[PDB]
């Protein structure tokens, strides 16, 4: 037969060209002997270019290819839930079969205009200089770009954490399912990262799909795909969904490598011509839907690893004109301890602060406005604004894997730009914040609970937050 | 005629018609489709097969597939009924509205207008932007190319020449979003709804859009910038009207060409384009053009790839351009917005003939200025500042004003910084350079000009700086 | 699927479509009959008509095919003959099929053992001096072979004699001698 | 299976096999040589050919050479009995003393340990080295750059390591010299004999070698990293240990690499490296870490090209590093042995999660006094003398006698584990030693022998 | 025509690399070998074969001329791109614009340093 099956004419530079298969579609997933998979690429009037997702050793010349009438898809649902799975949906971690029931396409279409709505929902990170200066929501793409040891990881692990403090709740409307793709990092990373998450228990809301450096460059190509097509099926049933791509620059250099061993013309710094469409395609399908299309949204925030702090290069230009934002992570801020680095001058989000609560809006436009005093400033009056620029990034600089509720980092940001650490020495700050906030953890909780539930800061709130901040400084040091 | 389908290589399809080989150009349908599948034909192959490119997603299809030939271009339905809607590539409408009921379709594909139909009418064109009408002005007709790399506001800037100019604009207008952000053209669509330029529940509609953006295969984003002219030059020609044709971004289309070039099999040229880049962008790029039939006044966002500004894209497209404003990241990352670079935008209207003698001087003085600061920033960033003569210092305080003063807050960026949008018209931009030439304000900090109206506000901060 | 190769190998398309049909014909045993089939063919696809049509290139594949179909079943071909021809036919190749039956042809000439050598002299030989020469020359060979004598005449070798058989190539003409005497006395 | 060589084209040559293709990265053993010369698969062309690049020269090999397929891939003899060896990319010992009688051989090409067995926690390798356990720990599993050349001491450094590993924790090491220098190896060999390291006489030897020189055919010096990394996987997995693996080299891996692509005619990438420099890269680097029965840690010189560490090569060698020694010449003129350059080398364990709180305040302390020591330098008071004195007493603190080098200067052999360092340099930053000369800390192992050293 | 007629012409070819560009367009499409930038091998044939039709006849031809002035557009003033250095070499001198010297208010911009005639003085009035 020669209609459903063919035989390997010549496997080689990660390509099997196939003899056979007359009913083969276009990005059709067939399936060789060697238990491996591949999708139909290439079908030319006498071959088949077939992609092996897989190590071209498992394959030899002659091998029966069976097609398995199926496009390229996933197993998605909330059976993945608390699994760590391939970039084929097939479960890495020993913990048995993927109890999924449904299949999506990983090379479907965004949705178009219509489907949307504009971003209006916060997606807390639970970083205070994220949450303050670069508010995400619900529906944006926002790019997490710095050099290698930064700290962008760790930024999204923290949100995956953060999460955590909604999915125990009630309302279905809050609730954020998290998906964290690893491209091309060390295995050992992941799985102490995966540790990480079950010891904060965000696991069970969370998807791992790891396509490691290990792995053949197909697998690096498609794993984005298998994580957005398992976000999307949140996206479509009204539940909202985040998803990190760590990273998209070698996914970048898995297809060009994928692109070279096909002889297809190089581009800039020998990239293929479409290395912009490969992200494109990817990222636009974090959308945010309308109520018409159930309200559900994914969240999107793609890693970008720049080579000597370098942003102009090419996929770091395409990625920063594909997404809504970007979050720089400098590493000379990195060096002097401030952590996270992120360049506050230079990050941006165009569709967050529409997403911003009321609270954290009422105090971090002010708190903006001085950290950019203060950053354009480096008389009387200026030596002032230096103090309290000074006092603020003090206060930026957080812990790891130690998120804060939306209603403590308002509490501490107003007690920062309402002058109250004018006073008090640079170095303490830090210290004193820790303490400050235990206090109100304590003594507090239905000032945090009513600044919560208004998702505002009324006046009867904003008084008691002065009496009470004034009674725990005047206790202090 | 109906043909097969022999070959199918990402967005590139070989057809092999028995009988009746389409011309070049021509539109065939893909039969067995959910969706209407388009390919429009590039080449003949010989043996009676033709290759084509195809619209939309190529997945699914088989070898041996039937394919039927339309026997004209891609047709999109023109007229005033398509004011107010979103039609894709195809010229289907994606509005989910029904289908335009309009009278007549036109194709895509056109000649450029002869030579005998230019006009060479240059009446400028005052958009309140206070950098692009001092140093940049615009032209009524005129072609303008707004370059920039990723993140320096050419969307922004798009956005406030709608605000500005689309408004206040009496003909129609026509907006081709050719490879950009979805979320932008979903923003776009509600904020015309909203300001009343679309009117969803009446026929009073002033705008028509075309969308194929870039989650599309190439294709389709390599096409959509003909269907916009398409319906850009119906309005112009069948009209008579004063058409304002809003592309963004053009470098897709391009950059579609290069992406289906390789399949297409072509030896590449310089970087890695088409080799046919310079007549593809001509044979587009001739087609916008204000004749003596009409008016079209295009605004096309430039993308720069890597910030390269001699990539053989916009370097190609400079030559197309009567005004062009080139965003520099340089100085977007010193806070300027809007992120013009004064010493690189240049216009064909800046000519004491035209914008008259006091603007030419005041433009060219400013330009002057800026590029001896630009001469010292080597010897002021490594042997200080305060070893420079008392005229350069002059020179280089002079300078600095006169950079934060090209700034400028939008109406459409106090969404994410706060300030009041500002309208500076023509005259206090000339004035106010005027006399920040004359160092009528050498006692103000250079910090009083940033983010300002005209000159008044400037002073009004500067007092208020205490 | 096992593929049994002939002795001697051709390359190109030629050589690829040649030893096709040498393991088809091997496989069934039909060796003889195909050889001579093909060279009737080859003669067929020759005459001017045919051999004019055959090389037009717009006359459409399938047409082609099928006429070259109604032509060669009128000769009682046998099924692997026919099948090669369409093969080549569906597939373009047929410009060059006179050539694969060259080919083939020098297959057999490795087949029966047919051994080609070259003796060139300086002027015509007598065949009695011939005849001898060719039962010299045919004591090198192994058990079970066949020669085929292609002897040439070029009086600028000045005399003696040179036998190319196959590879092996001695030079006994005085040509070379003079010009071993010139650089051996030289040096 | 047998085959024929088809085809021969400087380093790689074309064969035809009859029936039975052997798979994509298998051994072919040309028949009929003096020497054994074996050919990898590296494609299968078609019509039953497969093209191969050859582990030593192709001189004398004729069109139709018989070709025997071995059915697995490159296969070496591991073992204990490897230990003091020296072997090339194939296994065969080139150090002219017999066969290598092991009882077990082992593929080169394998796969990296599965997701379930990777170890979920990052613990610190202790190396009984003062300045490498404080400033820049090894993370055990873990890839480290180990930067500087000639006149710095870094085959003492080497040596010293392995000796540690091997009395500490008890597990051997393996030194694959990629691209080597013959001089250089045969130096290094002789070092490694005199200094105890090698034992040519008993069964106590510490390390074994492997030599992929650089007069080598390109394949045979992309092989070599592959097979000591082999020699090292049968140390971590069928004995249960803490493994060291050198790689010297690491660059000249990359480069056999790209040499190995362009013969194949593979279009190269970006700067000239072959399209496929990260997932070699990573296939190499992912067999070496911390599994459930023992760990892998892999010590890479990295040269860097053209002194510029964006090049891809170095670019994509990070990726993978998780700590850094700096051997500096300025720190060797000074004196200081081990020249570790305090400063410049980092880790990415030096986090208080990791290293506790104790032991990553200790070492911040010590890099933030020796950066203020710097700083206080650059102009030649109060307490800036007091900063001085304790920098001073730290710079001495950080050398360490080494045992390797005991036929030298007859000095001891010093092993500090962590505990001793940590408490020693958080006594001399406290204070406590504020009296003592400078010159009592100068080659010394714990403090103890500081305060008795400073008694003389 | 006027250069063989004994009158005096001026041809102003603006410019010549657009002209390349449209060559190496026609050369890679016929699947002619490409050069330096993708550039067919024989753009300087090109270019020589017409810059060189630029004469001054003596007195037994009309005494005509044909004054040549081709254009050339650099990026970012590389003028050792491959049509540049051509056009370079073969004309008899050049006249090089800058951008730094057009904003610097000397416009023409022409740059003296780097402009040459090899005519030169004989090419001039005796006030001049
Ligand atoms: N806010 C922080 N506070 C304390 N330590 C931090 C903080 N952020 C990062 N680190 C530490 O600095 C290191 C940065 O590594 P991290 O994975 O977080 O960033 P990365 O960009 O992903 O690095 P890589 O390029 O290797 O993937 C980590 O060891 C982390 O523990
Ligand atoms: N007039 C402006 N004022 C302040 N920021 C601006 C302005 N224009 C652009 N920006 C910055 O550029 C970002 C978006 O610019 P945009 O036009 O979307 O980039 P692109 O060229 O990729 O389309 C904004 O988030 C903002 O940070
Ligand atoms: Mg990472
Ligand atoms: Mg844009």
């Amino acid at each position: 037969d020669l209609e459903e099956t063919g035989r390997v004419l010549s496997i080689g530079d990660g390509i099997a060209r196939v003899h056979g298969l007359r009913n083969v579609q276009a990005e059709e997933m067939v399936e060789f002997s060697s238990g491996l998979k591949g999708m139909s690429l290439n079908l030319e009037p006498d071959n088949v270019g077939v992609v092996v997702f897989g190590n071209d050793k498992l394959i030899k010349e002659g091998d029966i290819v069976k097609r398995t009438g199926a496009i390229v898809d996933v197993p998605v649902g909330e059976e993945l839930l608390g699994r760590v799975v391939d970039a084929l949906g097939n479960a890495i971690d020993g913990k048995g079969p993927i109890g999924s029931k449904t299949r999506r396409r990983v090379g479907l279409k965004a949705p178009g205009i219509i489907p949307r709505i504009s971003v209006r929902e916060p997606m807390q990170t639970g970083i205070k200089a994220v949450d303050s200066l670069v508010p995400i929501g619900r529906g944006q793409r926002e790019l997490i770009i710095g050099d290698r040891q930064t700290g962008k990881t760790s930024i999204a692990i923290d949100t995956i954490i953060n999460q955590k403090r909604f999915n125990d709740g009630s309302d279905e409307k809050k609730k954020l399912y998290c998906i964290y793709v690893a491209i091309g990092q060390k295995r050992s990373t992941v799985a102490q990262l995966v540790k990480r998450l079950t010891d904060a228990d965000a696991m069970k809301y969370t998807i791992v799909v790891s396509a490691t450096a290990s792995d053949a460059a197909p697998l690096q190509y498609l794993a984005p795909y298998s994580g957005c097509s398992m976000g999307e099926y949140f996206r479509d049933n009204g539940k909202h969904a985040l998803i990190i791509y760590d990273d998209l620059s070698k996914q970048a250099v898995a297809y060009r490598q994928m692109s070279l061993l096909l002889r297809r013309p190089p581009g800039r710094e020998a990239y293929p011509g479409d290395v912009f469409y490969l992200h494109s395609r990817l990222l636009e399908r974090a959308a945010k839907m309308n109520d018409a299309f159930g309200g559900g949204s994914l969240t999107a925030l793609p890693v970008i690893e720049t080579q000597a702090g370098d942003v102009s290069a090419y996929i770091p230009t395409n990625v920063i004109s594909i997404t809504d934002g970007q979050i720089f992570l400098e590493t000379e801020l990195f060096y002097k301890g401030i952590r996270p680095a992120i360049n506050v001058g230079l990050s941006v989000s165009r569709v967050g602060s529409a997403a911003q609560t009321r609270a954290m809006k009422q105090v971090a436009g002010t708190m903006k406005l001085e950290l950019a005093q203060y950053r354009e400033v480096a008389d009387a009056a200026t030596q002032q604004l230096l103090s309290r620029g000074v006092r603020l990034t003090e206060l930026l600089k957080q812990g790891q894997y130690s998120p804060m509720a939306i209603e403590e980092q308002v509490a501490v940001i107003y007690a920062g730009v309402r002058g109250y650490l004018d006073k008090l020495e640079p170095s303490k700050i830090t210290k004193f914040e820790n303490a400050f906030l235990s206090h109100v953890v304590s003594q507090h909780q239905a000032l945090l609970g009513t600044i919560r539930a208004d998702g505002k800061i009324s006046e009867q709130s904003d008084a008691k937050l002065k009496e009470i901040v004034t009674n725990f400084l005047a206790g202090f040091e | 005629a109906t043909g097969r389908i022999v070959a199918v290589i990402g967005a590139v399809v070989d057809v092999q018609f028995d009988e009746g080989l389409p011309p070049i150009l021509n539109a065939l349908e893909v039969q067995g489709r959910e969706t209407r599948l388009v390919l429009e034909v590039a080449q003949h192959l010989g043996e009676s097969t033709v290759r084509t490119i195809a619209m939309d997603g190529t997945e699914g299809l088989v070898r041996g597939q039937k394919v039927l030939d339309s026997g004209a271009p891609i047709k999109i339905p023109v007229g005033p009924e398509t004011l107010g809607r979103i039609m894709n590539v195809i010229g289907e409408p994606i509005d989910e509205r029904g289908p335009i009921k309009t009278k007549q379709f036109a194709p895509i594909h056109a000649e450029a207008p002869e030579f005998m139909e230019m006009s060479v009418e240059q009446e400028i064109l005052v958009t309140g932007i206070k950098v692009v009408d001092l140093l940049a002005p615009y032209a009524k007709g005129g072609k303008i190319g707004l370059f920039g790399g990723a993140g320096v506001g050419k969307t922004v800037l798009i956005m406030e020449l709608i605000n500005n100019v689309a408004k206040a604009h009496g003909g129609y207008s026509v907006f081709a979003g050719v490879g950009e952000r979805t979320r932008e053209g979903n923003d776009l669509y509600h904020e015309m709804i909203e300001s009343g330029v679309i009117n969803l529940k009446d026929a009073t509609s002033k705008v028509a859009l075309v969308y194929g953006q870039m989650n599309e295969p190439p294709g389709a984003r390599a096409r959509v910038a003909l269907t916009g002219l398409t319906v850009a030059e119906y309005f112009r020609d069948q009209e008579g009207q004063d058409v304002l044709l809003f592309i963004d971004n053009i470098f897709r289309f391009t950059q579609a060409g290069s992406e289906v070039s390789a399949l297409l099999g072509r030896i590449p040229s310089a970087v890695g384009y088409q080799p046919t880049l310079a007549t593809d962008m001509g044979t587009m790029q001739e087609r916008i053009t204000t004749t003596k039939k009409g008016s079209i006044t295009s605004v096309q966002a430039i993308y720069v790839p890597a910030d390269d500004l001699t990539d053989p894209a916009p370097a190609t497209t400079f030559a197309h351009l009567d005004a062009t404003t080139v965003l520099s990241r340089a100085i977007a990352e010193l806070g300027i917005y809007p992120a013009v670079d004064p010493l690189d935008s240049t216009s064909r209207i800046m000519d004491p003939n035209i914008v008259g003698s006091e603007h030419y001087d005041v433009a060219r003085g400013v330009q002057k200025i800026l590029q001896d600061y630009k001469s010292l920033q080597d010897i002021i960033a490594i042997l200080g500042m305060d070893e420079l003569s008392e005229e350069d210092k002059l020179t280089v305080s002079r300078a600095r004003k006169i950079q934060r003063f090209l700034s400028q807050p939008f109406q459409v960026a106090e969404v994410f910084t706060g300030h009041m949008g500002k309208l500076v018209p023509l005259k206090e931009t000339i004035k106010g350079f005027q006399q920040i030439l004359a160092g009528e304000y050498d006692h103000l900090p250079e910090q009083a000009f940033y983010m300002v109206g005209p000159i008044e506000e400037a002073v009004a901060k500067a007092d208020k700086l205490a | 699927a096992k593929l049994v190769r002939p002795p001697v190998q051709v390359y190109g398309i030629e050589g690829r479509y040649a030893t096709a049909l040498y393991s088809a014909a091997s496989k069934q045993n039909k060796l003889e009959q195909v050889e001579k089939e093909l060279l009737r063919v080859a003669q067929i696809l020759k005459e001017p008509k045919v051999a004019a049509s055959v090389l037009n290139p717009y006359v459409k594949r399938s047409i082609k095919v099928k006429s070259l179909n109604d032509i060669t079943a009128k000769e009682r071909f046998s099924p692997l003959t026919t099948n090669l021809i369409n093969l080549l036919a569906e597939n373009g190749r047929l410009s060059n099929t006179q050539g694969v039956v060259s080919a083939f042809s020098t297959m057999m000439s490795v087949h029966r053992g047919e051994v080609p050598c070259t003796v060139t002299s300086a002027s015509p030989l007598e065949e009695a001096t011939l005849s001898e020469l060719k039962t010299v020359l045919k004591s090198f060979l192994s058990q079970g072979q066949v020669l085929k004598l292609e002897a040439k005449t070029d009086p600028s070798i000045l005399g003696g004699m040179i036998v190319r058989i196959g590879e092996k190539y001695v030079d006994m003409s005085v040509k070379t001698k003079i010009q071993k005497l010139g650089r051996a006395m030289r040096e």
